[PDB]
């Protein structure tokens, strides 16, 4: 979608593995606030929006 | 209230300890008050600050 029509989504009830990302692309911009990406896979969350 | 003085001494000491224990919950600006979360969800370089 375009910038003024961003595509909100909710993602719950799942065993979420954040290492499927790394097979995607060179990832020009990838920076996390409040949590380090390396120690992400272990932690649990309330509600994950994308 | 004949024994006001002794009772007052006891209450002052108790209240001081209470405020000292309660103040552990305040965050003082950190992202969280408990050390475990800070040390769990963050790399060491940022966990320092």
């Amino acid at each position: 979608a375009s910038v003024y029509a961003w595509n909100r989504k909710r993602i719950s009830n799942c065993v979420a593995d954040y290492s499927v990302l790394y097979n995607f692309a060179p990832f020009f911009a990838f920076k996390c606030y409040g949590v380090s990406p390396t120690k992400l896979n272990d932690l649990c969350f309330t509600n994950v929006y994308a | 209230s004949a024994l006001g003085k002794l009772q007052d001494v006891v209450n002052h000491n108790a209240q001081a300890l209470n405020t000292l224990v309660k103040q552990l919950s305040s965050k003082f600006g950190a992202i969280s008050s408990v050390l475990n979360d800070i040390l769990s969800r963050l790399d060491p370089p940022e966990a320092e600050v």
